[PDB]
């Protein structure tokens, strides 16, 4: 038994960390096939920030300028394009250790791993979770900027997320791999502020079948509650309302566990309603959001 | 205000 | 900023990970140039556990009986020993891939990234530390087993335990690359508790000096306290004794937030004395024992 | 009691 945060093997992912200069600026970059992925924002400077225009700044870009470091070697660029906020680089070689995998664009609830780099190269790795409010907590520091999020399924690397930039609050932000940014957010340096954000129901409910799976059973009661009783309360605490598809993904952890969804609800409203009176739910004393229903199947069972 | 990394 | 526990990128390790059988058991296993590591443990069957001589049930075994899977592929069996817990198989191929490395024996209170496998293939990476009570939190399912920990320093990756088996509390026990366990433990089935655990003071002080230089403030106090102060109600709260070395540790600490090692201690006799009227120190609801002073440097600067 | 594993 027991049960940690758990991030893929880093592994398949490490062979495709570069590192990428331009001028004043370094930050890591992704290598894919005879192609390397990073944030636009490396071309600018920072009198740049306030604004830039980055078909503006790039039109007058040489491959000339793009210095792509992959250890002590160098990669040469050939062509260059730009999708939403990124750099699309080609260059002379596929990467010999380029794995099987894709593109796909994750959902606020979802979780992935986190490989977090400095210069071409990786320093450590760490699960986290796509924030409601469109942003993430992570720990990144000053060239941070290229690291990748990402899941494993089988044997293909689903892509899900590029890190450019740090908010006032602490938390970061960034895109996909097709440069799309999660949230309402862009490249400037502007006025700019993590939306205050809520708690991922589906998941805390995730992983009180976790608590009890385990072994761990204190915080269930008798009762029951009609859904649209449930959320009146949810609202109050800042939680996300729960809806039926929710109640559906929760259907084979009531059956493993035999214990009805809509109970596991009266348990939580009434832990939302009482606190612990100081005591540990499988570790922690606060309500743990970071775990998919998906991930306790994985780690549990 | 934001942070550019 | 921010902060998040970290794992150290599981790459180099990933590629010494074979899935090794004899009989009715599977388990994970360690391969370095020429040779093979693992448990012992699996060549006994589950009567042979009650009581087993291994020198005994060794010697009738032979390498046909040793199926080693790489992937699809398979290595032979050569030369067998064994050392405490562990036997060292020699195979008909040194690892490509093995990486410069060493062995090194951890201290309770370091700490170490786990490499989670399953039949001679990784699925999950987290970070943890090794208890004062020897046994270590982990997330461990049947066939886990094999499984190592591990740090990186540099280039060199510093193996310093393998997984060999759960405890009555959920608690995982294992060995370092010598063969000689972490704790009082040992092979058989036997009646076996894991000791009441403690709290470690040096790390938990790390962790504030965390919080500070994240720029969370709120924990400290004008006071101070001897050192032998600080300790009569560190063990009421059932917390290690601070001695000097830790405190010279927290030297460059102190000196990067400007804050007395002396000074942070009556902040904690005073968080122990009257805990947080409910709220965060960076994150957290209660007070983080596993972060080395060396890990909030990593990773904070 | 216990859990080789």
């Amino acid at each position: 038994s027991g049960f940690r945060k758990m991030a893929f093997p880093s592994g398949k992912v490490e062979g495709c960390m570069v590192q990428v200069t331009c001028g004043t600026t370094t930050l890591n970059g992704l290598w894919l096939d005879d192609t390397v992925y990073c944030p636009r924002h490396v071309i600018c400077t920072a009198e740049d920030m306030l604004n830039p225009n980055y078909e503006d700044l790039l039109i007058r870009k040489s491959n000339h300028s793009f210095l792509v470091q992959a250890g002590n070697v160098q990669l040469r660029v050939i062509g260059h394009s730009m999708q939403n906020c990124l750099l699309r680089l080609k260059v002379d070689t596929s990467n010999p250790k380029t794995p099987k995998y894709k593109f796909v664009r994750i959902q606020p609830g979802q979780t992935f791993s986190v490989l977090a780099c400095y210069n071409g190269s990786p320093s450590g790795v760490y699960q986290c979770a796509m924030r409601p409010n469109h942003t993430i907590k992570g720990s990144f520091l000053n060239g941070s900027c290229g690291s990748v999020g990402f899941n494993i399924d089988y044997d293909c690397v689903s892509f899900c997320y590029m890190h450019h930039m740090e908010l006032p609050t602490g938390v970061h932000a960034g895109t996909d791999l097709e440069g799309k940014f999660y949230g309402p957010f862009v490249d400037r340096q502007t006025a700019q502020a993590a939306g205050t954000d809520t708690t991922i129901t589906l998941n805390v409910l995730a992983w009180l079948y976790a608590a009890v799976i385990n072994g761990d059973r204190w915080f269930l009661n008798r009762f029951t509650t009609t859904l649209n009783d449930f959320n009146l309360v949810a609202m109050k605490y800042n939680y996300e309302p729960l809806t039926q598809d929710h109640v559906d993904i929760l259907g084979p952890l009531s059956a493993q566990t035999g214990i009805a969804v809509l109970d596991m609800c009266a348990a939580l409203k009434e832990l939302l309603q009482n606190g612990m009176n100081g005591r540990t739910i499988l570790g922690s004393t606060i309500l743990e959001d970071e775990f998919t229903p998906f991930d306790v199947v994985r780690q549990c069972s | 205000n934001s942070f550019s990394q």
